[PDB]
């Protein structure tokens, strides 16, 4: 037995109305629940890391509360309040460092910080619990507030105020402000099966504190049970991976083409180390003599050894680690301090206790069928080789938290996509989707959220890890589904401007902003997103910010521009401009023609064929000379099939007088010359011949000489003369 | 309006001040501590009251002016005077307790001397001038006979030299405010300059700054 | 529930109390509405404090609007979705003979009335805040339904008058949309129904009050506002103006019109007349002569 | 003639459209000069106007080999 101290990692087990461990539903949700069927004290739940909390001292939020109030409802006052809040945060951190290791006594204030989410538990007296109206609400808050304060009180008459709290003692957690003890109610959440709400209300429930890890053991210089680690084979310089090959999970060594093998990091390579202890709920720092198990984070399976089909034993993944087979033992590869704790980032040799065989890497690929196999089989052999050693590389907790957040966000967006596909989505669900999309924007952009508008975010340097997580965790696929499903009954592009569709409009702009942010300086993500170029084009012309994403994707990317552009893209562009007869679309064609101020031969030829084809000539204004010496005349055909013909001088006069039709026609003509000139850049003879046939040297000279014509029109004609003829 | 509990402090503070009048070391020590089974220090409680009224760290961070208002300015001055009475005599233990208290009341006193209460000063300059005078008197009493520089070091930590040099200059240039004022701003500036010399004896930067052109 | 009535009576026509009501009282009432449940007594207490001695308290309005919108789906309950609208219609069909006391329908009506009252000060903050909660589309959908009682119709018309029409800032939806015109058509239908009912030696006091209190004021506010003289979109619709003119003048022609509420009616005519000459719309010979009889 | 007109007027860069037209004109002059159309005497009679223009009172960037480079026998 021992006395609970500040900074210890413990798990709370209610045994009142319902018996179970308090935990959370995820990182994107702020609900705390108890699952009786998940496990018991003797058999802890499989996902035990979700039930662990840290005890922290009382913190001051007065200045922070004042700053929040000021934000809710001059500039110098706000700056002073922000400085006061920052000073309060620093003082709280210093005090927490000071009181670290102190013994907890009944009647004191203790805050429970969830380890997985890094959010303090909080009781709100101003809100009612969702399932039970009488009880107050309990939620997780990252920043924290006065509601997080909790009194630990004796549930047993033997314990008295001022006594030292002893591990394994049932206690009562009373919110300081609310004053109503927490309670594991019997109400069951609709969305989650078997999970019961936790709410603040008078009850008889008691929480049995179990010490998962002591404060002294909580040091980052040692290998601690529950840590997420990566196994790296030094000899082959490969990371151990577990993934489904055909229909079953297999363990192998992935092959990487990157310059640095260590730089290659993937989610499937993450393993969790669990130290075997007499107490099922006890972790603690590991020792060389102590046994260990490795659990796959993504799938939850446990590594073990099985009969080899043909290398007597082969490494595999089994659903349950309770079996004795999963047990493993570690052997040092260098001198150690009298068999002290295993150091962090230390090379070790793994052995199977049941078989007494040591691990070994085999060259026999697991995916020989694939053109470029990347999976190498591993096997356990009785003989030990000093070369065959797997190093354990510690992963920062921040990376694990980001991965969990990405997975939870992907799941929630998949649920939202399913709801939209069904055709009906609740307003509250839509608001939750909007909030999660804003959080994703701020998460990918890697910029602190200080009230700045989410839509307009500028990032000095992209975070490669965040973008890789976005691609790997399928978040981009869920975003594409979010964009596709609503438009194809639920909402129409033309109806987006309507006030009724304003929230959907905001959702779509947020999605496009996410896509734009995710693909900055990333070839793989750029290709993955550009695979939906047709869908992006389908949404062009509406206030959905698709133009920004389209421009960014193809901006200063010659390889991407060449690969992802074909005749179909130009066909869509020309169809759209024909539908709208808008010069901006010709401007888009011209931008497509040239990238980085250098002509792209392939897309240039494609646009050459598409624009100058006999079909689509209706959108293309025609220029002629009339003796009336000779005056230049422009003939244009509207989408209604009506043909109009007017002299260039007459068109300029009409534009000067303010005629909207003639001015729009002249702007379209100017963009037509821009497109033609870009078509003829870098000595493109194919279009040069056609344009010279359409416009001659004398005609261009006459147009550019006449001062009555618009100055910009003369500039465009001079540009065309410089490119095509000179 | 002030609550009854806060209101009752003023007579208590005045009574404690009267007890320690005439530099009675015996009563000052008795108030600070007593030969009792359970000892209750009154000077620390007075410093805590001043800190809470002034906002403690929040007030010392430049927000002192907002908390102080005309309604409780009298109580603030009363507690400052009570602290001065505790310190004067001089009393080594009372001054050490006030300077080195956990609440950091000395930070509030330094902010009071250095940071003018904008709201009160805008419509009532005389109250702010009197409050600054009282704070300067308290600080002077704290180092009446403190040969050790630890108290001066604490004050300097809570108070940079340049701000005292500037404040002394302003107080000299603030004499125009003496009109319809009982306390001369220049007199308060002179007292602050004497305190600045006392600090300069320990601080080189303040000594250099205090030297005229 | 018994203390709410006493609290309301304490502040009842007491401006010096209502204008000085402290925030904790309003917060406690709002929390009771949220946590304890949805009861009409709290809404009545909130409403009675906004207006005291005729004068409107801007403060209490601002805090009530700020706190009410914070809690949603428990305090400010609205029926805007198709399923919610169907449930509202199902509940209303049982109230054809009259809204039952303490029923959810009366709670909804009281909530709408309180929201409309909170915006009866030409405010710029509360109006925009409540515009989003109840869009004009839902208002027109619930008002134009054939099976609609007079209470909810009056509440919605008062809301769309004080929250939408009578505002300090321009609203795009009201003028640049074909929404208020359906409301005007429904108003003309209501006037015709009033005429028919009175011709049958029968009358509904609630319907008469609705037709003589809110609809006329709503029309006057719509047609006598700085943003209406522009008539950017009013030019397209001209027949509805003539229909309203003829309906209102015919209603005036009836002798049963009590004097107290005649003025506004007449005023409406004048306003419409001021529009007609501006809009150059066609006028019937008989109607034109009848209007000109009193134009000068 | 256009370069002469631009140099003749004071504060030539005032009317944005005229700045665009002047950009086009100078681009044409540059291209012709590097093609060798202008004669050396014509080149001087032109550089007088260009110096006057910069005298104290649809955009694509293309850069060839640094022109401000000393000519060399072997490149
Ligand atoms: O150098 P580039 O052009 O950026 O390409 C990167 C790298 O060269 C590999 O293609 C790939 O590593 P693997 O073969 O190990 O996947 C990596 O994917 P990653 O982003 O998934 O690490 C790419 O980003």
């Amino acid at each position: 037995s021992s006395f609970l101290h500040i900074g210890d990692i413990v798990s709370l087990y209610a045994e009142g109305s319902v018996n179970g461990f308090i935990s959370t539903l995820g990182l994107v949700d702020d609900r705390c629940v108890v699952e009786p069927a998940a496990g018991d004290l003797d058999n802890p739940p499989k996902k035990f890391r979700d039930c662990l909390f840290k005890v922290c001292p009382m913190n001051r939020y007065s200045a922070q509360k004042q700053y929040w109030k000021a934000k809710q409802t001059d500039v110098v006052l706000l700056q002073k309040l922000q400085h006061a809040a920052q000073m309060e945060q620093k003082q709280n951190d210093t005090e927490n460092k000071k009181v670290h290791g102190d013994v907890v006594k009944y009647g004191s204030v203790i805050q429970l910080l969830h380890m997985k989410s890094n959010k303090y538990l909080t009781v709100n007296k101003r809100l009612p619990a969702l399932l039970e109206k009488n009880a107050m609400r309990v939620t997780l808050d990252a920043t924290g507030n006065e509601g997080s304060w909790l009194f630990i009180q004796p549930f047993w008459k033997l314990r008295s105020n001022g006594d030292n709290v002893v591990v394994g003692d049932k206690v009562i957690l009373n919110p300081v402000n609310a004053g109503q003890p927490l309670h594991a109610s019997n109400y069951e959440l609709s969305d989650n099966a078997g999970c019961k709400e936790v709410n603040s209300v008078n009850c008889n429930t008691s929480w049995k504190i179990n010490l998962f890890m002591q404060f002294r053991d909580h040091l980052e210089e040692v290998l601690k049970g529950g840590d997420v680690v990566r196994l790296f084979h030094a000899e082959q310089e490969k990371f151990l991976t577990c993934d489904e090959y055909k229909g079953k999970l297999q363990v192998f060594l992935r092959t990487t083409l990157r310059q640095s093998a260590t730089s290659a990091t993937s989610s499937n390579a993450l393993w969790e180390v669990e130290v075997v202890h007499h107490d099922p709920c006890r972790g603690g720092a590991g020792h060389w003599n102590g046994l260990y198990r490795f659990k796959h984070l993504a799938t939850g399976n446990y590594l073990a050894a099985e009969e080899n089909p043909s290398i007597k034993y082969c490494l595999v993944a089994v659903p349950h680690g309770n079996d004795i087979a999963s047990l493993f033992e570690l052997d040092p590869t260098t001198l150690q301090k009298t068999d002290s704790f295993v150091p962090r980032n230390s090379y070790v040799r793994l052995r199977h206790l049941c078989t007494n065989t040591w691990i070994q890497s085999t060259n026999v690929p697991i995916d020989i069928e694939e053109e470029r196999p990347i999976r190498l089989m591993l096997g356990t052999c009785p003989t030990k080789e000093d070369k065959e050693a797997f190093a354990i590389v510690s992963v920062p907790v921040s990376e694990i938290r980001d991965l969990d957040f990405a997975n939870d966000a992907s799941s929630m967006l998949a649920s939202a996509v399913e709801k939209l596909n069904e055709g009906f989505i609740s307003q509250n669900d839509r608001r939750f989707v909007i909030q999660l999309l804003e959080d994703l924007v701020f998460f990918v952009s890697d910029v602190p959220n200080n009230g700045q508008n989410v839509l307009d975010i500028m990032v000095t340097k992209p975070n490669r890890e965040r973008q890789k997580l976005m691609r790997e965790q399928n978040i981009l696929k869920q975003v594409f589904g979010i964009l596709k499903a609503p438009f194809r009954p639920l909402v129409r592009l033309e109806e987006l401007s309507d006030q009724k569709n304003a929230p959907y409009q905001h959702m779509f702009r947020l999605c496009y902003r996410v896509l734009r942010h995710s693909q900055e300086d990333y070839r793989k993500n750029q290709e993955h997103i550009a695979k939906q170029f047709g869908m992006m084009q389908s949404q062009i012309g509406y206030d959905i910010l698709a133009e920004d994403t389209i421009t960014a994707l193809l901006h200063n990317n010659r390889k991407l521009l060449e690969k992802h552009i074909t005749k179909t893209e130009v066909e869509t562009f020309v169809s759209l401009v024909r539908k709208n007869r808008e010069p901006r679309f010709l401007d888009y064609l011209s931008d497509l023609c040239v990238s980085n101020h250098i002509a792209i031969p392939v897309t240039q030829e494609l646009i050459c064929k598409c624009v100058l084809d006999p079909k689509n000539s209706d959108i293309l204004i025609r220029t002629e000379l009339r003796p009336v010496e000779e005056e230049v005349w422009l003939t244009w055909t509207d989408k209604n099939n009506e043909h109009h013909e007017k002299s260039v001088r007459q068109l300029a006069q009409e534009a000067r007088a303010g005629n909207a039709h003639d001015e729009n026609v002249l702007s379209y003509y100017r963009y037509q010359l821009k497109l033609f000139a870009r078509m003829c850049l870098d000595r493109q003879y194919l279009a040069i011949d056609e344009i010279s046939q359409q416009l001659g040297v004398d005609l261009i000279f006459l147009c550019m000489a006449d001062e009555m014509l618009p100055f910009d029109l003369r500039a465009s004609f001079c540009h065309l003369m410089l490119h095509v003829h000179v | 309006e002030m609550g009854t509990s806060v209101l009752i402090m003023q007579p208590i503070l005045r009574f404690l001040q009267l007890l320690c009048e005439n530099h009675n070391r015996d009563l000052q020590n008795f108030l600070r501590c007593q030969n009792n089974k359970t000892n209750y220090n009154l000077v620390c409680e007075t410093l805590q009251f001043l800190d809470i009224m002034c906002g403690s760290t929040t007030g010392g961070l430049g927000l002192l002016g907002l908390y102080i208002n005309e309604d409780n300015v009298g109580l603030v001055i009363q507690t400052l005077e009570t602290l001065t009475e505790y310190c004067q005599g001089p009393c080594h233990e009372n001054q050490t307790c006030i300077v080195t208290h956990e609440s950091n009341g000395i930070d509030i006193i330094t902010a009071l001397i250095l940071n003018d209460i904008s709201p009160l000063c805008k419509y009532r300059m005389d109250l702010v001038l009197q409050l600054k005078d009282n704070a300067s008197k308290l600080l002077l009493a704290l180092m009446e006979s403190r040969h050790d520089s630890e108290n001066a070091e604490r004050i300097l930590i809570s108070l940079r030299p340049q701000e005292l040099v500037d404040v002394i200059k302003k107080a000299y240039l603030q004499e125009e405010e003496r009109e319809n004022s009982e306390v001369s701003p220049r007199e308060v500036g002179h007292n602050i300059y004497i305190l600045a010399l006392q600090l300069s004896r320990h601080n080189k930067q303040l000594q250099h700054l205090l030297k005229p052109v | 529930l018994l203390e709410a009535e006493t609290m309301q009576h304490i502040f009842l026509n007491n401006y010096q109390l209502c204008s000085e009501i402290s925030e904790p009282v309003l917060q406690h009432f709002v929390h009771l509405l949220a946590t304890h449940g949805r009861h009409v007594q709290y809404l009545d207490f909130l409403h009675t404090v906004i207006k005291a001695e005729g004068k409107y308290v801007k403060k209490c309005q601002d805090m009530i609007m700020t706190e009410l919108t914070n809690a949603g789906d428990d305090v400010v309950v609205f029926y805007n979705d198709k399923a919610s609208l169907a449930h509202l219609l199902d509940m209303m069909k049982a109230a054809r003979d009259g809204v039952e006391d303490h029923s959810p329908l009366m709670y909804h009506i009281s909530l709408v009335d309180l929201l409309a009252a909170c915006a009866e000060g030409k405010n710029v903050y509360t109006e925009i805040k409540c515009t989003s909660l109840l869009p004009l589309e839902d208002v027109v959908s619930v008002v134009t339904h054939e099976d609609c009682i007079t209470e909810v119709k009056m509440a919605y018309v008062n809301f769309v008058n004080h929250c939408y029409v009578d505002t300090e800032v321009e609203m795009k939806e009201i003028y640049t949309s074909n929404h208020i015109w359906t409301l005007f058509e429904n108003f003309t239908l209501d006037m015709a129904r009033v005429c028919s009912k009175r011709e049958k030696r029968v009358a509904d006091p609630t319907l008469e009050k609705y037709v003589l209190s809110v609809v006329l004021d709503t029309i006057n506010a719509f047609f006598s506002s700085p943003f209406s003289e522009n008539s950017t979109s009013l030019q397209t619709h001209q027949t509805i103006v003539v229909q309203l003119l003829q309906s209102t003048t015919r209603l005036l022609e009836c002798p049963w019109l009590q004097q107290q509420h005649k003025g506004s009616v007449e005023a409406c005519i004048r306003t419409l007349a001021m529009v007609a000459k501006g809009r150059a719309i066609l006028l019937p010979m008989d109607l034109d002569a009848h209007i000109s009889s009193m134009l000068s | 003639d256009y370069l002469n007109n631009v140099v003749s007027e004071a504060v030539p860069f005032a009317n944005e459209e005229k700045n665009k037209l002047t950009f086009e004109v100078v681009s044409l002059a540059h291209n012709l000069i590097y093609f060798g159309f202008y004669s050396f005497s014509e080149l001087l009679r032109l550089t007088r106007t260009l110096l006057g223009i910069i005298d104290c009172v649809t955009m694509v960037l293309s850069r060839k080999q640094s022109v401000f480079s000393a000519p060399s026998l072997s490149a």
